[PDB]
């Protein structure tokens, strides 16, 4: 699970 | 042969007119990352691009073709990581489908952004002969991390490249790469920090865990600063990577002019908004080979450009309290005079 936004 | 000058203005317009048809794709190559001492990968002002006037509704396969040609690489042995500004004031490389998001017009991959900066990943120039290809990348179980080494002794950052690694891999399996790329012996004990954004530099505590956990909000382009875990970092004024990134976020250049010297051009010193009188005096004193107790500083009148009240050497404030009356151009500035003996 590597994300998409911060 | 003067009628060849009816066409200088026939493109000083034909291009001024068509300009809306084109965008500016600003390629950056990894070499431009070496030496950079700040946050993120480069510095937009000191960075140097390879610029491409590309048709707004052009294709991406068309760009790679034009790109591969113009810079001299195989349209299949390179990678395009579009630079992408984030909500946290950080611009980092982001993925791009080099085949699926490749049915689209170039302008929309840019997200209506022009100019459009894109990190150009190329296979190493040596590995070329080796039959080296640029390794496959699974956009779901792999990540691209960038590596910076911090040297407390110079208090400078030494770029250490990037790496394709599966997410499942654990930080401990990355430390050998770090020791190596930094010119360090193997099994050198290291300290690790993710550079999340300015002033935020989270330390990576548990090595033996997978990256997906080891890094809060893991993403392609995240940045891990590392440093030797040696006791002689403690003789450094910024012993940890974190302390460097703080003193750099808090860093500010100040002009100093000798009050007595009329129209003194003065000089610049780089200081820290949370320094105090001793720190400032000691610094500016070094910069002139004289004792600090010999410098008389003046507060800022903030209106007149002349020195304000004399600054008693017991000033309980910080360098910021002294400089809060300034604005943009107004090149943050104080006045001094040398004292007798």
């Amino acid at each position: 699970r590597k994300k998409k936004r911060k | 042969r003067l009628q060849e000058e009816k066409r200088i203005e026939a493109q000083k317009r034909k291009e001024r007119q068509e300009a809306h048809l084109y965008m500016q794709v600003q390629i950056v190559a990894e070499d431009q990352f070496c030496g950079h001492q700040g946050n993120d990968m480069y510095d937009e002002e000191k960075v140097k691009y390879t610029v491409f006037k590309v048709l707004k509704n052009s294709s991406l396969a068309e760009f790679v073709q034009s790109l591969s040609q113009t810079m001299g690489f195989p349209q299949d042995q390179i990678r395009l990581w579009p630079m992408q500004a984030r909500s946290n004031g950080t611009k980092r490389p982001a993925m791009l489908d080099n085949e699926a998001d490749g049915n689209k017009t170039m302008i929309e991959l840019s997200d209506n952004e022009n100019p459009w900066t894109i990190f150009l990943e190329t296979v190493d120039p040596e590995l070329a002969a080796s039959g080296a290809t640029l390794p496959k990348f699974d956009k779901d179980h792999d990540v691209m991390l960038f590596l910076k080494m911090y040297d407390p002794k110079t208090r400078s950052l030494n770029y250490c490249g990037h790496i394709y690694t599966p997410i499942s891999c654990k930080i401990r399996d990355l430390l050998p790469v770090m020791c190596d790329r930094a010119g360090f012996i193997q099994d050198t004990s290291l300290i690790l920090y993710e550079e999340v954004k300015p002033n935020l530099t989270e330390r990576i505590q548990d090595y033996d865990v997978s990256l997906d956990k080891a890094l809060d909000e893991l993403m392609d382009g995240d940045i891990i600063v590392f440093q030797k875990d040696d006791p002689e970092n403690d003789n450094s004024e910024l012993p940890t990577a974190k302390e460097y990134f703080r003193d750099l976020y808090h860093r500010v250049d100040v002009i100093f002019c000798d009050k007595t010297i009329p129209n003194d051009p003065g000089f610049v010193v780089t200081l820290s908004n949370r320094m105090n009188y001793f720190q400032v005096a000691k610094t500016v004193a070094q910069r002139l080979n004289t004792d600090p107790m010999l410098l008389q500083f003046f507060k800022s009148q903030g209106y007149r450009d002349g020195p304000g009240n004399p600054l008693r050497h017991n000033y309980e404030g910080t360098l910021r309290d002294l400089l809060q009356f300034f604005k943009p151009r107004q090149p943050k500035k104080l006045y001094y005079q040398q004292l007798k003996m």
